[PDB]
RNA sequence: GUGACCUGGCGCACAUGGAAUGACCCACCGAACUUAAGCAUAUCACUCAGUGGAGGAACAGCAAGCAACCUCGAUUGCUGCAGUAAUGGCGAAUGAACGAGCAGGACCCACGGCUCUUCCUGAAAAUGGGCUU
RNA sequence: GAGUAGAGUGGCUUGGGACUGCAGUUUGAAGAGUGACGUGUAUCCGUCACAAGGUGGCAUACAGACCUGGGACCGAUAGUGCACAAGU
RNA sequence: ACCAAGGAGUCUAAGGAGCUUGCCAGUCGGAUGGCUUCCAAAACCUUGAGGCGUGGUGAAGGCAACUAUCCUUCCAGAUGG
RNA sequence: GCUUUGUGAAGGGACCAGCUGGCUGGUUCCGUGAGGUGACUUCUGCCCAGUGCUCUGAUUGUCAAUGCGAAGAGAUUCAGCC
């Protein structure tokens, strides 16, 4: 079809993608990218000015490990803290947590103690970096708040905490040089891998073997 | 409670009690018209759980849909073109009879808003459904917040647009996840979104 | 936007599509063709043509570096057409006090005292109404390019030097090659201030001098 | 088609419905590219001595370790899989392979 | 390339973490038996009776033919699981009948 | 747009007035919850 | 003693609906030219045409979901996965999704991502109602 | 949350393949559980969610028509069919 | 028949083989994010997942490139001692 | 003019996407729906093997879906009858 060696076309444009006189087309041109960048920036700062004396994002999100085996080690932000993390931090009212700016996610649970401790200490450094304004402007004033934290409410751009990925990018940091352990000298890791893989394959066989053994025991 | 007992009575539909009652009701539906205004919902429990109230803003309408598949309206059964599209008789509608019934009642009562419907009866010739409609310009409706959302101009002809429960059913929206892959936000919206040729400024 | 059909053979005309209907001049006339009057062009211009161009950042930065080196070599500033009659040195460096300039009169005083107002005056004199159908599409004038003032930050010198015809403004934080080498031509007069000059290689992340053949 | 694309026109192999690729993702490195990943201060202070530096391959994005390339001094390698050649070379150099999630 | 086979972490028994025991939530009360609802349903069964296919199942279980009753329930419900459950229900109903009779 | 439009032309000119106001500046309601009372008691004292 | 309900009707009053709209949207219906160097399944295309209904957006939407992980946590849009898995006279061709990165997660919506019904309570939520003022 | 989910069968649809979804018809559950876990079935176990009711802003689309800012566009056989008393 | 004006290898997705340029076991990253009367939807920046490459082979289960002073061998062969 | 033909109405023919729909039919065998031949006159012979149509019990053969039975852990498989 080419009179050459070029690959098989595989073009995938058989269905009126082209805006001609007869067709409307299946084309979307993103010429708005440039203007929309500035527009998004402007509406983001309008969001800030609207919810001013608060984080521009606003809810504290938890840190969860990315899902699959490929992204196990990469951490990221979640949707909200588990009620166990809230109770461990000291918050037993999800609606109050939300009103003071901690995000809740009752769908999530802690499948391990590491996530629990990590997000608990996250909430605990929150609620200490946090200056609550009092309702009605002149009643009770909480601890730590010094009566000029209310005079100087500063809107930070990013939430104090490090980057979300900087929690897996710290667990992925090897130790210092060390001595070997005698089990690390005797252990055959490839033999272990092959053994634990042959294990899942020899199951029914490792039942028929027992059955034959006990039949011959009878006989 | 009373509605639980009603629900289980109506769950055992082949029982002799429910057969007797449904047979009398089928007879009187056949001797009524094709769209009748009910004075009160048959299946009080069902209408209550679908969102009926005995306030003056709600109305119940019964409607029949003739059983069977769809025959395509080609003169003398002559479908030109190719053998695939040359089928006439063994076709089946995309909508289901519940939403067809809702559509008929909503087109007949144009100034009302169609919330849920429910199967009430079925005989050899027809299936009978009851449709709950709400008068959006009634003070009770406009006052009660729980139904107040029906009075907004976006809620006109949900039966016509497939927003009701039967519509969500035949649009594939019963399931989500991997069993409603090409369903949301719409089948045609999805098709457009993944048949789109996107030309960025730099490619 | 026509219902034009071809008449076919057996009629003594060409086989182009022709306007259907009658009773007007347009009837029977050829339609649907680049060759026809009132018919579509050949390959109508589409809006999803590639308009933009992609250059790697390394190459753009190298272009900036080279444009600056050529600005430093003065046998190219004059080649591009600047008057180095009163220019004491190349590159031209200027005290940071000019970044606090508020008046175009003080900007021209500085430019005179340093020897670039000759270029500014050349541009102002040779400013003309653009030749050839560019003046119809909102590009009224053809203005030449004079000195380029590169400041260290956002300051008042922008409003100072703004009205002066040929002068352009720029900052070391973001050096525009469309200003360092306009037209693709190289060797433009740049009048860096002192801190901009001191931050040039820090911004451009230049650590060494290159060993170039001679 | 015969001359420029032989294996066209056919069907071969077990077809796998819902082919997950994240549980099959496994970038591999080699023993030749290990000692580059150790700050040579450790490589120097551990040369003849008993301590061995630790190489965490997941930090750099490698899951399996392949055993091509000679090794100069024993190091401890944490990874998600190893070839038996890689295990053999590391064990002989002195270090140890470690299976890490 | 990059997608070579790899054993799973808990098959290699690595356990980069320490698991927390899956707790009890209010949602898995939906599993526990519902005595009041079962009372309601047994009352309604007492009142309205059984479907024709349920009666045929009871009449098969009377003569024995429990496999035939299972096949009938399978044809009616589609699933072997549902068929086993319905045959269990009908066996228990028949036992209630015989007990009430004797 | 091919006829008199003897009502839609008026509603479109009204929409145009609104649009070329909002292009100048976003809208600001003259009376809101925070000034109703002040305006009303000012009016009261001024007319009394 | 000449009623009380139920179910239907006629008239009146107060109101909605109706029709329109070269862009976008929702529900249906629905081709063929074309491609396969023929052609019939396939393709064009779940498109054009046709019907109905809108809104400033519509639709979707806080899991009877993804995944099999050190799990995640509404939906939507983009990047990418990916021309891959898979479908296909396994021919012409067709062809996703999740992970992951973002925008969003202020606002004229919210019980600040839920709630109706189920379930609990319950003398209709309590000093009659109406027309003018 | 029942003529529902599911199943037999027919037809459309999908990459979804012993059938992704939908629809007719016959059938039709459990709720001392159910659905999904991409090869039909039976047997065990596990994970996730809680359908058959409803609201729900944001990021999103926008060739019309109105209000604007622009353009490496066309320049009266061009650009809209119409630069004009042109859908005349 | 004659003259004038118009009039036909174009843009796009993917790709092939040369050529140019930059970087190098990396490279690119204008999805998006930071800035600053119009110009500017530009320019600048490395927050960047990821694309391609670093490993291939098997239908798959899967497995995965010897060589401890250095160096695969042979024939032709560019330089150089 | 002749001659076949279907039809006694829940029928013949027949439209319609659909319809408790409209048509023949305001009809009822001296009526009619479907063919052929072509006034009068004189005749219209033989062939039911082929194809077509039609009748029977279609009592013997083949023959669908559903239903009923058996075996299987089940998907499923097998038999007989209408």
């Amino acid at each position: 079809v080419k009179k050459g060696n070029a690959p098989v076309p595989n073009a995938h444009f058989h269905k009126h993608w082209n805006p001609t006189g007869s067709q409307k087309g299946h084309v979307r041109c993103f010429f708005k990218q440039g203007p929309q960048k500035k527009i998004r920036r402007a509406r983001r700062q309008k969001k800030a000015a609207a919810v001013f004396p608060r984080p521009v994002k606003g809810p504290l999100r938890p840190i969860v490990h990315c899902k699959s085996q490929r992204f196990n080690m990469k951490t990221r932000l979640g949707r909200g803290f588990t009620t166990l993390e809230l109770k461990t931090a000291g918050l037993t009212d999800r609606r109050y947590a939300r009103t003071i700016g901690i995000s809740v996610d009752r769908r999530r649970r802690n499948h391990c103690e590491e996530s629990l401790a990590l997000n608990a200490e996250r909430i605990k450094t929150y609620l200490s970096k946090l200056v609550l304004f009092p309702l009605k402007a002149g009643k009770k004033l909480p601890e730590g708040v010094t009566e000029e934290d209310i005079k100087n409410p500063v809107q930070s751009k990013q939430d104090g905490f490090p980057k979300a990925s900087s929690y897996g990018k710290n667990a992925l940091k090897p130790e210092a040089p060390r001595k070997l352990t005698d089990q690390e000298k005797k252990r055959l890791t490839f033999q272990f891998l092959r053994k634990v893989q042959r294990d899942t394959k020899m199951v029914g066989k490792r039942i028929k073997r027992k059955a034959k053994k006990e039949a011959k025991a009878a006989k | 409670g009373v509605y639980t007992y009603m629900q289980f009575v109506w769950n055992k539909k082949q029982s002799d009690v429910m057969r007797f009652t449904q047979r009398i009701r089928a007879w009187e539906y056949r001797h009524s018209h094709r769209m009748v205004r009910l004075p009160r919902p048959t299946r009080t429990d069902k209408a209550r759980r679908l969102g009926y109230k005995r306030k003056p803003g709600y109305v119940i309408w019964r409607v029949r849909v003739r059983r069977g598949g769809r025959k395509r309206p080609v003169p003398k059964g002559i479908c030109y073109g190719k053998p695939k599209t040359a089928g006439v008789n063994h076709l089946m509608n995309a909508k289901n009879m519940r939403v067809i019934a809702e559509g008929r009642v909503g087109k007949h009562c144009g100034g009302l808003r169609v919330l849920n419907s429910y199967w009430v009866n079925a005989d050899a010739i027809y299936k009978y459904f009851e449709v709950i409609l709400v008068d959006p310009m009634h003070k009770a409706i406009r006052s009660d917040p729980e139904i107040n959302w029906i009075c907004k101009p976006r809620q006109k002809h949900r039966e016509a647009r497939g927003v009701t429960s039967a519509g969500r059913k035949h649009r594939g929206l019963r399931h989500k996840g991997h069993r409603a892959t090409k369903a949301r936000p719409s089948v045609r919206a999805n098709w457009k979104r993944r048949n789109l040729v996107k030309f960025w400024r730099y490619r | 936007k026509h219902s034009a059909e071809s008449w076919g053979t057996g009629r003594a005309v060409a086989r182009i599509p022709r306007i259907s209907g009658g009773g007007t001049h347009r009837s029977g006339q050829g339609a649907f063709g680049n060759m026809c009057r009132g018919g579509r062009m050949f390959a109508p211009t589409k809006v999803f043509r590639k308009w933009h161009a992609k250059v790697p950042r390394k190459v753009r930065r190298l272009a900036v570096r080279a444009a600056l080196a050529a600005s430093a070599i003065p046998a190219l500033v004059m080649a591009r057409g600047h008057n180095l009659e009163d220019v004491p040195e190349i590159p031209l460096v200027v005290p940071n006090s000019v970044e606090a300039l508020e008046k175009t009169k003080d900007a021209v005083k500085l430019l005179k005292d340093i020897g670039a107002y000759h270029d500014v005056e050349k541009v102002a004199a040779t400013k003309k109404v653009r030749v050839g159908k560019g003046k119809r599409r909102n590009r009224r004038y053809c203005v030449r390019k004079g000195p380029l003032v590169v400041l260290s930050k956002r300051c008042e010198a922008q409003r100072a030097f703004r009205n002066l015809p040929g002068v352009d403004i720029n900052f070391v934080s973001a050096l525009n090659l469309l200003r360092l080498a306009p037209g693709g031509h190289i060797g433009r007069l740049i009048v860096f201030t002192e801190d901009a000059f001191n931050q040039l290689d820090k911004v451009l992340k230049v650590d060494t001098i290159e060993g170039l053949p001679d | 088609m015969d001359k420029y694309h032989p294996g066209y026109f056919g069907k071969v192999g077990i077809r796998r419905f819902h082919y997950r690729l994240n549980p099959r993702f496994c970038p591999t490195t080699s023993i030749s590219r290990l000692l580059r990943l150790v700050p040579k201060e450790q490589l120097e202070a551990c040369k003849g001595k008993e301590e061995l530096p630790v190489v965490n391959l997941l930090q750099h994005g490698y899951f399996k370790l392949l055993g091509t390339g000679r090794l100069s001094q024993g190091v401890i390698v944490k990874a998600r899989s190893f070839s038996q050649g890689a295990e053999r070379k590391i064990k002989k150099a002195g270090g140890a392979c470690i299976l890490v999630a | 390339g990059k997608f070579g086979a790899l054993p799973s972490a808990k098959l290699r028994r690595c356990s980069a973490v320490t698991p927390l025991p899956k707790p009890f939530r209010a949602r898995d009360r939906i599993k526990k038996p519902k005595k009041k609802l079962r009372a309601v349903r047994d009352l309604v069964q007492e009142v309205v009776g059984f479907s024709p296919y349920e009666r045929r199942m009871i009449e098969l279980l009377k003569v024995g033919r429990e496999k035939r009753a299972l096949r009938f329930a399978k044809r009616r419900l589609g699933t072997h699981r549902q068929a086993k459950k319905k045959r269990d229900i009908m066996t228990e109903v028949l036992r209630k009948m015989r007990a009430a009779a004797h | 747009g091919t006829g008199r439009m003897r009502h839609m032309k008026n509603v479109l000119k009204k929409a145009a007035v609104r649009q070329r106001q909002d292009q100048v500046a976003p809208h600001q309601k003259r009376k809101t919850a925070e000034n109703r009372k002040k305006f009303a008691l000012s009016r009261k004292t001024k007319l009394a």
